């Protein structure tokens, strides 16, 4: 039931700040320790900092100058704000509740994506993508739903609102024209399409958009 | 601060085997017969999950197949025996110096027998083609290896201009991977032209595997 | 008590101090046989202030012998603070003749009587052999140093009789013979102050002197470390020469790692040149 | 200045310190006078003796107002060792020149009456009974020391009793008798001041030492103890030292309580407990 | 040892409310700003979960609704809000001495709406009656309170010799109770009368549930 | 993933020994103390012992003299053997895992009841229960497990294999005549009964009897 929960901007202006706020579950503040570890594509995990329960900080001396760290007990909640953000602050920001008596981290929140450019969030593009007419339909058959035109990452695709989730093979995204395009395959019995309703779900939380598109055969 | 260096960069190993990941250290993590290494394990789209701590103390909850050995400046994390979850990335970190210090990290890919690609194809969809553009996307779902071609055939012509290949990281029950070929076109680039086909290229068989659709 | 010469000359200090020794034991009874013999009007007061010095080469020998033994139940540190109380009494010792120097003055200050001169020679040629012999007084340090001292102000005091015997006979100024006894103890209590001044730090429970330049950086390196909290309690005293014991209490974090804490405050007070560490760590309650 | 003056009218047992010392140093002062004008090496040495008790006296007063002193960072621990420190010199001073009134005693002896007024020995006798007579019943090893020295004036001044009525030569036997009186008063405080500067292990705290290491070992978790050194640091006041080996997985908070509880009961009044977590 | 009483040996608190428990040692179990005591949580058929450690600081992973606080010899257990699932015997712990020891128990009963017994009635079964024996059961399942009443009626006689009565513990989701009231006798006693009829008596309403079967 | 399991006799004769083994998963016997700790109705929670990774057992001075615990790493196993079983001996058994760095037990194993008594191992038997006719159908039916004649504790009672669990209320056991009775009682839907099958599975470890009587209308 130990849960650390990261809440930020996804899309943050070039030498603005960056404001995460990791809420906490399962465990308190007053005899923990948490970290603020970021990892990105280039540089792999890098610790960032520390606070301890008495409200005691360190840094990594490479963020000295542009890093705070604060808690408040009462609400159970850890704050992280970097100042000067710039086009390599792109990265997975974690908070992490340490080991107790280690200097290992035994429990990471799930992360948020937090990337560092100018231009501005763009609502994702749904599209279905059904088998071409009736041919090859077999016992196995396949769909996809195509999330063209979104920025920045990350979006959720979901099929069936999670009843169904064997079959799904999301695809990571692809950058090109500043604009990011992914695919989600999923396969199923041909018994039960088009028997039944299938439904490709994509969540932006940048844009906060929420997509329920169906997928109709041709 | 400590650079830690992780070799291999990737290995490969097949089920119910040893696989053994070794960190080095630039200085002594070493303190009064405490080594303070810890490996961590991060899966595909998951953060990093404690492994052992202090270089040989496995972390409450975790399977018994995984063990920590070394002192100094080496140590060694062993899988045994190896199973398909067991297929992510493997990081050592230090907390002996500050700051703390991760390992570049070593990819762990299941080897298995060889199965081939299931290819489906995919035309643009009616909203997206009034839209204004044209997506033709090719699936390649549960094959082994990861190399694996992609061509695409236009009415007989070669086209390696706007292709764009998405991999997928190894999978967990199944150890198989997934492709997503796709191909974007305007309006009157996709109807001038009638029959679309995707080519898939394997290791499994020398035939490749043809899908095709028109209009 | 047969295996204890065999150590005696085994250390190079002992074998030293032993040799010496017993020189001045042997010019002992040849000194003692020419007062024996009606010579003895000054003689023998010589005799017993020469006993006296053999007494304090013979404290300095007893020490560097007993500051060698195993610690025990009684003695936890083993005995090397003999080392450092022989430095204590010799000073003690070389201040209170050079009392009895400036003293004698004043017995030939006020009606200085007149009362073959070649006993000062030997004595003078015992003291260069022994200030050749201990020419390391620049665990044994203290003990040599206050030997060294010891021999110097012999050597001064026969340089002071010599000086003061050339002016009576061949140059006949009876003033200058008091005033030489005068400067030579300010010279001697001069030359045993360093001394002294080490040895009653040490047995103070004084801070090192050599240590005590870089505890406030030691204190703030521990200070940085992740998960401490505050420093007190820290005491940090000499056990003998060059051996530093210190103990300090950290306030720590609850959940901080108590193990690389430990690791890392014994290697600060290590480059530091702590040779026996107590670390104790209490976790705090937020 | 004239504060002092005023200051011990106001109490009494000071006063009466202040009494003691003065007559000490004025009649040491009427023996060296004495001894100066005639040849009586007893008496001459019995002043010496004397003098270096008025001294005792006075050093020991000197060490507790140095002793109430504040710590700092070059004294750590306090000025408390001073007192210590103070009846160890009061015995190397007691030793050196008892031994030297040996020498003038043999030196005499192989090679000046002067009676005048040789009956200042009973003086002495009645002022040295009166001192001993008050003196009857942190201030343990300075002033046991002046009591030892004390009832050694005493029989000093017998002694000289001894040698005037015999003068009416029998001097330097009671000058060696003095020398060895002496030597044998000031052994016990010069042990316990070297046991106390050797860094020794407390003798109140030897005989309960091993039922604490027990007591110790009996807590829960805990493997082994190490390297335990325990000193006086001044009168009562116990510095102690320890490394305990733990369970890699042991209650250090709960170890440390108990085992700083175990220590108090036993008079320890400063100690240090590293625990140290074992592998296995 | 150090004797550790708690009190109330039980309480009953209705939902959302504040529960508090409170544990008493004969001797103190602090040692330097740490107080050595424990909370212990046993629900039924379950081996006891520690809630509390060192009389203040909860265990990773359970509710923020638990709190401890106290110091010396009195320690509180604080549950607020109080849910369902709350149902068990608390225990305090003390670690301060050798050996360790336990509180007496505090069993906490959640407080709700009455509830009328569902009352069923089971004659003995033919294998059973070809067996030897013969056993008339009546089960009152999901009632509130403990206090119910289950008579035997034989053709109209009252018997008292033959019953055994079992409860349950509280229900952790709907806090209810059941109860079996079963009557044991030999072929002749079960075949010499035909109507049994079970009982029940409870708070809810004055009149009586019957329960009757023939033959 | 951490857990404990014990496995000992459930009948222990009197003045014999008792032996538990302690077998432990998701940890390490090497740097984890285990704890030995005994519950009765009479004496509430007694605390037995404690095993040390270095293998340092500390026992209750009340057991000093007929009590043994031992342990090997490689198995992962705890060994726990008491002599002079007595009357009031009879209880659940619990090897617990100490909470690391305080005098808590973070981790219980589910206990092994210990009957010290002269009576034999006697298999239980099992009777079924069903409604007297078709009176009173409604939509709520009622049926029962029966367990008569069994010695001692425990008996897993259980429906379907455990595959319906909800309504499922299992009475405790009650001794008459040095044996034990015991009812399970289980509410299903009017239209599931006698519709498809229901089964009352009945295990009883001490005399390892297994039973999946099916429930029949009368």
């Amino acid at each position: 039931e130990v849960q650390l929960q990261e809440s930020g901007p996804g899309l943050v202006a070039p030498s603005q700040s960056l404001s995460i706020t990791c809420t906490v579950s399962g465990f308190s503040l007053t005899n923990y320790a948490v970290h603020w570890v970021r990892q990105s594509p280039g540089k792999g995990l890098e610790w960032l900092g520390v606070i301890w329960s008495n409200g005691r900080t360190d840094y990594n001396a490479a963020f000295i100058s542009r890093l705070s760290i604060s808690k408040d007990n009462s609400k159970s909640q850890v704050f992280f704000k970097m100042n000067s953000l710039q086009a390599d602050d792109t990265a997975i920001y974690y908070c992490a509740r340490k080991l107790a008596y280690e200097g290992a981290m035994d429990y990471w929140g799930q992360g948020t994506s937090v990337t560092v450019s100018s231009a501005k969030t763009t609502p994702p593009s749904v599209y279905p993508l059904a088998p071409g007419s009736a041919a090859q339909t077999n016992s196995m058959v396949t769909l996809g739903c195509l999330v063209k035109g979104y920025f920045p990452e990350p979006v959720t695709v979901t099929w069936n609102s999670g009843s169904l989730s064997s079959g799904v093979h999301t695809f990571p995204a692809v950058l090109q024209s500043d604009l990011y395009t992914l695919s989600s395959s999923v396969t199923v019995p041909s018994s039960t399409w088009p028997s039944e309703t299938v439904t490709c779900n994509v969540a932006h939380p940048a844009s906060s958009t929420k997509v329920d598109k169906k997928i109709v055969p041709r | 601060d400590i650079v830690l260096t992780q070799s291999p960069a990737s290995l490969a190993v097949s089920l119910r085997r040893r696989a053994t990941i070794s960190c080095r250290a630039s200085e002594s993590v070493d303190g009064y017969g405490h080594s303070f290494m810890h490996w961590y394990q991060q899966k595909s789209g998951q953060p990093p999950k404690l492994l052992i701590y202090r270089a040989s103390n496995l972390e409450s909850g975790v399977p018994a197949r995984f063990s920590g050995s070394g002192s100094r400046t080496d140590f060694t994390l062993t899988i045994d025996p190896v199973e398909a979850d067991d297929a992510a990335t493997y990081y050592c970190q230090q907390s002996n110096e500050d700051p703390y210090t991760f390992g570049s990290g070593t990819k762990l890919e299941i080897k298995r027998a060889d199965a081939a690609p299931t290819v489906s194809i995919f035309p643009p969809s009616s909203e997206q083609l009034t839209s204004g553009g044209a997506s033709v996307v090719c699936f390649l779902n549960n094959f082994y290896p990861k190399d694996i071609n992609v061509k695409w055939k236009i009415d007989g012509s070669e086209r390696q201009n706007g292709v764009l290949n998405s991999w997928t990281d190894q999978d967990s029950k199944d150890s198989t991977y997934s492709m997503s070929s796709t191909l974007t076109l305007t309006k009157d680039e996709y109807e001038r032209h009638n029959s679309y086909t995707c080519e898939a290229t394997h290791k499994t068989s020398t035939s490749p595997i043809v899908k095709s659709f028109n209009r | 008590i047969s295996g204890w010469f065999r150590s005696i000359l085994s250390d190079k200090t002992s074998r030293n101090l032993f040799f010496f020794l017993c020189l001045n034991l042997s010019f002992a009874f040849v000194e003692l046989l020419y007062g024996i013999w009606s010579n003895c009007l000054g003689l023998i007061s010589d005799s017993f202030h020469m006993f006296f010095d053999s007494t304090a080469i013979l404290a300095g020998l007893a020490a560097s012998v007993i500051s060698k033994w195993r610690d025990n139940d009684a003695f936890s540190y083993g005995y090397v603070r003999a080392e450092v109380l022989a430095g204590f009494v010799n000073g003690l010792f070389l201040i209170f003749t050079a009392f009895f120097i400036f003293s004698e003055g004043v017995e030939r200050a006020l009606a200085p009587p007149d009362v073959l001169l070649l006993v000062s020679i030997l004595g003078f040629v015992v003291n260069l052999i022994g200030i050749f012999v201990f020419k390391h007084g620049g665990p044994s340090r203290q003990i040599l140093q206050g030997v060294f001292l010891h021999i110097l102000a012999d050597t001064l005091g026969s340089i002071g009789v010599i000086a003061s015997a050339i002016m009576m006979q061949n140059f006949g100024l009876m003033i200058a013979d008091p005033i030489c006894s005068i400067l030579i103890a300010i010279l001697i209590v001069v030359s045993v102050i360093p001394l002294l001044r080490e040895s009653v730090g040490i047995l103070m429970q004084r801070t090192p002197p050599l240590l005590e330049n870089s505890l406030p950086q030691c204190y703030q390196r521990v200070q940085q470390l992740q998960g401490v909290y505050s420093l007190q309690e820290q005491h940090f005293w000499t056990l003998c020469s060059d051996v530093y014991v210190g103990t300090l209490k950290l306030i720590v974090a609850p959940d901080a790692d108590a193990r690389w804490i430990l690791s890392q405050t014994h290697n600060i007070f290590t480059q530091a040149g702590v040779r026996q560490l107590y670390v104790q760590i209490d976790f705090a309650a937020m």
